[PDB]
């Protein structure tokens, strides 16, 4: 699911993990062509942060 | 195999329990063989309002979208429910028919 | 303990109203329709039952028509329960007049005395008052035929045409446009009648279900004779009046 | 006939000359374009092009650039370019920009909005002091405080205390305290802007408070003035959904006004009208009591009051002679000039309806029983009786 | 709820003698005065026409400065109108509609 | 809905094609029209029926006007409602909201649909000057004053509040009697047994005695409408309230 | 918003209270003489929440005690400003806090941190949720560098009800005070720096005024001076009495109680 | 004013769509009731004749309402107690009617939107119109009436507003060739108080 606001069915790229691959895995994808270049550490918000 | 606790669907969003029960449904009638598990429907319980507030009309439309997906014009075919509940008398005749 | 299961019943509100006289005139509302006209002749009392049913017996039933003396009988419009305590005080007190002073009560006397204990109720005690309105029909030598409202607060108010319970509204409304000092007992039974069969409390009329009196002087001598009409006798009066 | 004449004689004259005038100068001003003009346009139109996008300017960075933000959802940084410098341009103002690479290239708008022509009017208002007739002490509680500091300031400073800043109109419906608004201001002479406060409302962000900021600006140079936001109770503190909102835009347009009611300078120059329903009605989050100063508390017309509101209405009722005065007010208890507005209204619809072109007191009876109808009280003698 | 105006005269006194009690518990004397409906309004009105050191010089005056009173707020002629006069000493005669209304007549033909 | 017609005859047509008649003869211009009163009486037929000898485009509008979103928000569509309607001159709108808004954000001026109607109805007044008198007729429909918005609230308000009688006998006996001829004409002429035996609080009940009376013609196989397929019509009707009935005419103290 | 040493001392507040000299306490006893909280083993204390109905002067009171112990005064106000914008008011928060910190001898006031440094909205009249970036920021920052040299940290709410807990803990807070609704000789008081200021009548009693209202803020009686004013106006005299001000109580009390 | 085609990369109108298009699924299972019939009826012999009498026969003889002069049959309004199939009852009928069938919910009808929902009410009754004549089935209307009418917060007012719409587009207009809209519900203590009729 880009930022973009678009759902997009990918083949997987041989570069990454399947492994590393979840439920909200924050993911570089090419700009033009989509496609999973990289992988991102998540991001937590504020509400995260005042319970832990 | 679906365990989702019935206070878990709980929102604000008017309809958006009756959006999850029906998706987690849609889910099963392709998963089949499945058991969905609806535990402590307690929570979602109670019947009447109308005199209430938007969050209850919104749970009675709930506990009656479970209605729908059930018998109707949708059925179970080789999905199936299980519900639990903690306290009978809570629970309603409309579901112990 | 004690205090702790009451709410302070009968109190003032911001307005200076009893919240209890409030609420009472709203169930005198549910009651039926009982009208009185005062004539030049007499007084007719006529009021529709708040039930009917073709196995309740209305031919002996006198459940809004009660004798308190010889010259002064009520119509009920509130609870009938709540009135028969009324009914009795009333009784009790009319021949306590008459035992003293060997004379008969005039009906401003008897009207007076039931107001107080109206007014009594909310004053002390946290009872609730009796949630009924009276019309009194009476004769008294003094003042002639007169006719009374009663309220559940504990007033009564002197009328020549006046209609208390279910549809208070459009029966007075109507008495407006046909009431004349030049009626007479006959005139008076006619536009009880016709009142009735525009505020009925179904969509039909019949003499089962009225309840009709009157005290005329149309009695030999001057003398006052109270006649509550059978509903047989109210369905005499029914074809004469082309109500049937 | 002379009169009609004289008239004729100079209006004719300076029409004419004028249509002449103005018919030879289009001519002559074309016919040379050589020198100085000609590269001035021309300069322009090239720096330019087609089509060109509305902006606004909401910033000048000190380096010849700029922030702006587009009517598109990005924003931008820019270069401030052509005749129109950071020296002519000021912030808040509304710009050209050119679609295709965006650079200020112009303005032709200056800050002309569809907000902004509703605001505007420098015209005297159309009430004149009792039209608006009578709520006299209500008139002398607003004009106390709106009229007599912008005519002498000299009153406060003799006194020794800060002047009178803003007024709440608050109380009663039907009253006219939104005609009473135009009443005052004609009074002092001065301007008066008039801006109604649910078009401040807006489902675009950072919208809200432009909308808010315009006012001010526009306030300050045409000072004296009096500004009217009619309804600040229709910002209130509503909510459209709370399921998919609507209520943030709400908070901060609110915010933006309590600011610059003492944050426009300290100053009773730029007075403020703010009608209300009441006060509680609005966000409770208020200034200070003596910021808006004396709130003005409208109720029902008394009895004397609602002779003259009456008064003023049926002597433009025409056909009405078998109509007195008095025993309409008699009938009645006290009531808004609202309903007797509503009255006299009935009573002509009733008597076309019945076609006969004379209106009775008896007429005027039917009307009363129409509006009082379903006001009706019957627990008036539940306590009596 | 219930506040009065007892008013008279005492025996072999032909001083008028004119009190208010209120449901508080507590009581006043006065020169004039006004409860019910609008009490204000009428009491606004006695100020200018009444003055504590002259009362109405006559009986007629001081009962036509109360139907005077009672035309401001009550009006609908003198059916609604009531005046009692009591005179020193057990003269209590009450003044009908037809002498009430001789008084509201000249009152509005004066006014 | 006799008294109805006439009311409404002067109310719509008179300012339209007499703005200046309307002014001389009494006061002002209407600034509003207000139907109320219980369902089924058919206000919402009477606004149509008006309309289509006033020569007018009644558009109507049905509903909230929130609903629109699919080119942008309908919480501005209310307020330029003004200048479309203005457009399409002459042109008369049937915006419709029944209410059940209630009780709650009367008090106040809360709600942000109350708003954005508010703002309509300050536009409103403006009406009568932007292009000079009325010629456009703002009917407004809702069931009730208690279930009302607080800017339509007060009478006279949004000007003209007609209540809508529930229909009198001879009235039920008039709805019946347009009815008869659309079906078959009855044997006998027992048109006035229907309007005795009950009157209703609607011209809806009415109607259902129609097609009530049409189910057992049908069984029967005979195509005339009979004192006896009025009897059965009549009391199947009629069940749905002597239930309700006997329940306080029985078994009450 | 911000300022610096504003010249205000306890005279022209109307009263001392007891709220006065628990400021008194937190702010000028360490910075005079952090000498003897140390020889004793008390930490000097820093921390101050101000908390009470609006319009009691505590704003008023900050600056005396700014003047008096002689310290610049930042005043920082969140919910007045327009920087509370996803974290755009978390960098006035970081920046300003650092700044005061640098200078030595200072004062620094978060005031209505409601919100926009207070508590989530959401269920409030916005449905905002960027206040509790700024209330982020303010959280770390009363951590970074402590014994801060004696630099105060004032706290304005309205109500405390409104503050979060990680907030309320020690060491940010170090002083809880109630202002009280002032007594009526307290408003004879607050009422007679008004009237000096105001050309009045010499032999004004300050104190049948005060007998003469309720119980009233210091605002309120700084509104009723004005309105006084203006009725001494309008009958074309410049010079107020005793009876200008019996009218303004009126107004006043009439108009407020039954709404706000 | 319907929908209709617009060419991708030349962005015109080229083409045309039928108004049933981009409107909301008929059935989302297949239309027709499983191999429940009159035969596996075991009611309700009685009432679910007047059910066929209502809604299939209008539908298939015209002709014959005509002849007795009748308006074609009103809504029909389910209720009773559960287990009586009363649901059941409108897709055995519908089945056999050889007739569209719309299959929308009430809890379909929700919105987490501004007007959304009775948008959504909208795009049924215009749709039973075009695939003429139709049976339109709503499972529940109980919790999208209201007998006592609230707005304490916006989320109150959002049903509301489906119940309005719903009511007043009810209603006849043109006239329906439908049979007007079957509703089922659990009970009538949690509809409207008048509006129902
Ligand atoms: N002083 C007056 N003299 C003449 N007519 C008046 C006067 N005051 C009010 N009216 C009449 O009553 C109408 C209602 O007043 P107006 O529209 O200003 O109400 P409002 O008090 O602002 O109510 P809301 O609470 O709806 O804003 C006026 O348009 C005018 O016709
Ligand atoms: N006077 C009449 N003559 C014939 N049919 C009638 C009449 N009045 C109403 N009806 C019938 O009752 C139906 C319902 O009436 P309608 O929906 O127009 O009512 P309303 O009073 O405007 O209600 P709401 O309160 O729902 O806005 C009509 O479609 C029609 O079939
Ligand atoms: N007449 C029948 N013959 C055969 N089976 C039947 C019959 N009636 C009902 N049943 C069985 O019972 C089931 C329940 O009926 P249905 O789903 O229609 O309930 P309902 O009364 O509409 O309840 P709710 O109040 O939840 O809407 C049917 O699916 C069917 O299996
Ligand atoms: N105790 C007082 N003496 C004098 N004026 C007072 C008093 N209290 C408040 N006021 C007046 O009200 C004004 C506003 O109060 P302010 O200092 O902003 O306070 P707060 O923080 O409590 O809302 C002051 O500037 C002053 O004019
Ligand atoms: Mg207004
Ligand atoms: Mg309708
Ligand atoms: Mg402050
Ligand atoms: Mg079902």
């Amino acid at each position: 699911k880009t930022s973009s606001r678009q759902t997009v069915f990918l083949p997987m790229v041989g570069l990454v993990d399947p492994d590393k691959l979840k439920p909200n895995d924050l993911v570089g994808v090419n700009k033009d062509s989509y496609l999973i270049l990289d992988t991102l550490p998540s991001e937590f918000d504020s509400r995260v942060k005042a319970m832990e | 195999f679906i365990f989702s606790p019935a206070s878990g669907i709980v929102d604000k969003y008017i309809g958006e329990s009756a959006r999850i029960i029906r998706e987690m449904f849609a889910y099963a009638k392709e998963h089949e063989p499945c058991i969905i598990f609806m535990d402590e429907v307690d929570a979602i319980g109670g019947r009447r309002f109308s005199e209430g507030t938007s969050a209850d009309r919104e749970i009675q439309r709930t506990l009656m979208e479970l209605l729908t997906q059930m018998d109707g014009f949708d059925n179970l075919g080789q999905t199936k429910i299980i519900m639990a509940t903690n306290r009978p008398d809570t629970l309603d005749p409309a579901l112990l028919r | 303990g004690s205090r702790r299961y009451d709410s302070r019943t009968t109190i003032f509100s911001p307005e200076g109203r009893l919240y209890q006289v409030e609420y009472a005139l709203e169930s005198i509302s549910h009651a039926g329709t009982a009208i009185g006209i005062m004539a030049s002749d007499g007084i007719v009392l006529a009021a529709e039952r708040k039930v009917t049913s073709t196995l309740l017996e209305q031919d002996t039933s006198t459940e809004k028509l009660y004798k308190l003396n010889d010259k002064i009988a009520v119509a009920v419009a509130g609870l009938t329960a709540d009135a028969e305590i009324l009914i009795n005080t009333a009784r009790i007190h009319a021949q306590n007049y008459l035992k003293t002073y060997n004379e008969d009560i005039p009906v401003e006397i008897l009207v007076r005395r039931l107001s107080d204990i109206k007014q009594g109720y909310t004053q002390h005690g946290g009872l609730r008052p009796f949630g009924v309105s009276f019309i009194y029909a009476g004769y008294d030598d003094r003042y002639g035929y007169q006719l009374y409202t009663s309220n559940p607060s504990g007033n009564y108010t002197g009328w020549k045409a006046i209609s208390v319970g279910a549809n208070t509204s459009a029966a007075q409304t109507l008495l407006q446009m046909d009431y004349k000092d030049d009626m007479k007992v006959d005139d008076a039974i006619e536009l009880a009648l016709k009142t009735l069969s525009k505020t009925t409390d179904s969509s039909a009329l019949t003499y089962d279900r009225l309840e009709f009196a009157t005290i005329r002087k149309g009695a030999n001598d001057g003398e006052v004779y109270q006649k509550i009409f059978k509903p047989q006798e109210i369905k005499d009066i029914l074809v004469k009046t082309g109500i049937t | 006939t002379r009169c009609k004449l004289k008239l004729l004689r100079m209006e004719r004259i300076k029409d004419h000359l004028l249509l002449e005038e103005e018919f030879v100068s289009n001519s002559e001003i074309l016919k040379p374009f050589e020198k100085k003009q000609e590269e001035e346009k021309k300069q322009l139109e090239e720096i330019r092009g087609n089509p060109l996008s509305i902006g606004t300017l909401e910033e000048i960075i000190d380096d010849d650039h700029a922030i702006v933000t587009s009517p598109t959802m990005p924003d931008y940084y820019v270069s401030i370019l052509s005749f129109v410098d950071k020296e002519l341009l000021e912030p808040g103002c509304s710009v050209l920009l050119h679609h295709k690479t965006m650079s200020i290239v112009g303005v032709l708008q200056d800050d002309a909005d569809p907000m902004v022509s509703v605001m505007k009017m420098d015209k005297s208002p159309t009430e004149s002091y009792s039209d608006i007739g009578g709520l006299e002490s209500q008139i002398q509680e607003i004009k106390e405080s709106v009229e007599l500091p912008l005519t002498h300031p000299e009153l406060y400073e003799e006194m020794g205390i800060k002047p009178p800043k803003g007024v709440i109109l608050y109380g009663a419906p039907g009253t006219g305290k939104t005609l009473l608004a135009k009443a005052v201001a004609n009074q002092t002479s001065a301007t008066f802007l008039r801006i109604v406060g649910s078009e401040l409302i807006q489902k675009y962000l950072g919208d809200g408070p432009r909308l808010c900021r315009q006012i001010f600006k526009v306030a300050g140079e045409n000072a004296p003035s009096i500004v009217f936001i009619d309804e600040i109770d229709a910002i209130g503190t509503k909510r459209y959904d709370s399921n998919s909102g609507g209520e943030r835009e709400i908070q901060r347009t609110m915010l933006e006004l309590l600011n610059q009611l003492d944050g426009f300078d300290d100053r009773g120059d730029v007075k403020v009208i703010m009608a209300t329903n009441k006060i509680e009605t609005l966000d409770p989050a208020l200034i200070r009591p003596g910021r808006i100063d004396r709130k003005i508390l409208f109720e029902n017309p008394d009895l004397s009051t609602k002779k003259k509101i009456l008064g003023i209405h049926t002597s433009k009722m025409n056909l009405s002679e078998d109509v007195n005065l008095e025993t309409l007010v008699t009938t009645k208890d006290d009531l808004s000039g609202a309903d007797i507005q509503a009255m006299c209204t009935e009573a002509g619809l009733l008597a076309l309806r019945e076609r006969r072109m004379q209106v009775t007191a008896e007429d005027f009876k039917q009307a009363k029983e129409r509006v009082m109808k379903n006001k009706v009280e019957e627990n008036l003698e539940g306590l009596y009786l | 709820g219930v506040s009065t105006l007892i008013a008279g005269f005492d025996p072999r006194d032909d001083e008028p003698k004119l009190y208010q009690t209120e449901p508080s518990g507590i009581y006043s004397s006065w020169s004039a005065q006004t409860i019910g409906r609008n009490s204000k309004t009428v009491r606004e009105f006695l100020e200018k026409n009444y003055d504590r050191k002259e009362p109405p010089a006559t009986v007629e005056e001081c009962v036509k400065l109360t139907v005077r009173s009672l035309l401001e707020v009550v009006q609908t002629g003198a059916k609604n109108i009531e005046i009692t006069v009591v005179k020193p000493d057990s003269d209590i005669v009450a003044l009908s509609s037809e002498e009430i209304n001789q008084y509201v007549t000249q009152i509005e033909q004066e006014k | 809905l006799t008294k109805q017609i006439k009311e409404i005859k002067e109310v719509i047509e008179l300012p339209v094609k007499h703005p200046e008649l309307f002014e001389s003869l009494g006061i002002a211009q209407p600034k509003g029209v207000i139907l109320y009163g219980p369902p089924g009486t058919g206000k919402t037929l009477l606004a149509r029926a008006v309309a289509h000898h006033t020569d007018c485009k009644f558009i109507r509008v049905s509903g909230a006007e929130l609903v629109q979103k699919y080119i942008g928000e309908g919480s501005r569509m209310v307020r330029e409602l003004f200048v479309m309607a203005r457009e399409h001159a002459p042109s008369i709108i049937f915006m419709d909201e029944i209410d059940s808004i209630g009780s709650t954000r009367v008090e106040g001026s809360g709600g942000g649909d109350s708003e954005v109607q508010r703002t309509m109805l300050e536009l409103l007044n403006q009406l009568d000057g932007f292009e000079t008198s009325k010629n456009i007729k703002i009917i407004m429909a809702t069931n009730r004053l208690d279930i009302l918005d607080p800017a339509l609230l007060r009478p006279g308000r949004i000007d003209r509040k007609i209540e809508f009688p529930p229909p009198s006998v001879a009235a039920r006996a008039e709805i019946l009697r347009i009815h008869s001829r659309k079906m078959n004409l009855t044997r006998g002429i027992n048109l006035r047994k229907v309007a005795e035996k009950m009157n209703g609080c609607s011209g809806a009940d009415v109607k259902g005695v129609c097609t009530e009376a049409g189910m057992y013609a049908l069984r029967e196989r005979r195509i005339h409408v009979t004192q006896e397929d009025f009897e059965l019509a009549v009391g199947k009707v009629m069940n749905k309230n002597q239930e309700t009935a006997i329940s306080v005419a029985k078994l009450f103290k | 918003t911000v300022e610096e040493k504003p010249d205000v001392t306890y005279s022209d507040v109307g009263g001392c209270k007891d709220q006065i000299e628990k400021l008194r306490e937190v702010v000028e006893l360490p910075l005079l003489s952090p000498e003897r909280f140390a020889t004793l083993g008390i930490d000097p204390p820093k921390g101050i929440l101000l908390y009470g109905p609006p319009g009691t002067g505590k704003t008023l009171c900050a600056r005396a005690v700014a003047n008096r112990t002689d310290a610049t005064f930042i005043r920082v106000i969140g919910s007045e400003l327009v920087q509370k914008y996803v974290g755009e008011g978390a960098r006035m928060v970081r920046e300003l806090f650092e700044m005061a910190r640098t200078k030595k001898a200072c004062i620094i006031f978060f005031d209505e941190i409601d919100a926009v440094g207070g508590a989530r909205f959401d269920d409030g009249a916005g449905g905002d949720n960027e206040v509790q970036r700024t209330m982020l920021e303010l959280i770390t920052q009363l951590d970074g560098f402590d014994p801060r040299g004696n630099i105060k940290v004032m706290f304005a709410t309205n109500r405390p009800n409104t503050l979060d807990p990680a907030l309320l803990r020690p060491g940010r807070i170090d002083r809880k005070v109630e202002f009280s609704l002032p007594d009526l000789e307290g408003r004879a008081n607050i009422f007679r720096i008004h009237s000096k200021s105001m050309s009045v009548e010499r032999g004004i009693r300050w104190e049948l005024i005060s007998r003469l209202c309720p119980n009233s803020t210091g605002a309120e009686l700084r509104s009723v001076c004005t309105e006084a004013g203006m009725f001494a106006i309008r009958a074309r005299r410049k010079v107020a009495t005793e009876k200008d001000f019996l009218k303004a109580v009126d107004k006043v009390i009439s108009g407020y109680k039954k709404f706000s | 004013s319907m929908s209709v085609a617009l060419h991708r990369h030349s962005n015109a109108l080229v083409d045309i769509l039928p108004p049933d298009s981009d409107s909301s699924i008929s059935v989302m299972g297949e239309n027709e009731k499983p191999d429940v019939t009159y035969a596996d009826v075991g009611g309700l012999d009685m009432q679910k004749q007047e059910i066929r009498e209502a809604v299939e026969l209008p539908l298939v003889q015209a002709d014959l309402y005509e002849q007795i002069g009748i308006d074609p049959p009103r809504g029909v309004l389910l209720y009773g107690p559960p287990g009586t199939g009363k649901t059941m009852l409108v897709k055995a009928v519908a089945n056999s009617t050889k007739a569209a069938f719309i299959r929308v919910n009430g809890s379909e009808f929700v919105h987490k939107y501004l007007g959304e929902g009775p948008r959504m009410v909208r795009d049924v009754f215009r749709l039973a119109r075009e695939n003429a004549p139709s049976i339109i089935f709503i499972d529940e209307v109980d919790s999208i009436a209201t007998k006592r009418f609230d707005a304490q917060t916006g989320s109150d007012r959002e049903v509301q507003r489906i119940l309005i719409e719903l009511l007043t587009q009810m209603d006849g207009f043109d006239q329906s060739t439908n049979v007007k809209v079957i509703m089922a519900t659990n009970r009538a203590d949690t509809l409207d108080p008048a509006l129902l009729r």
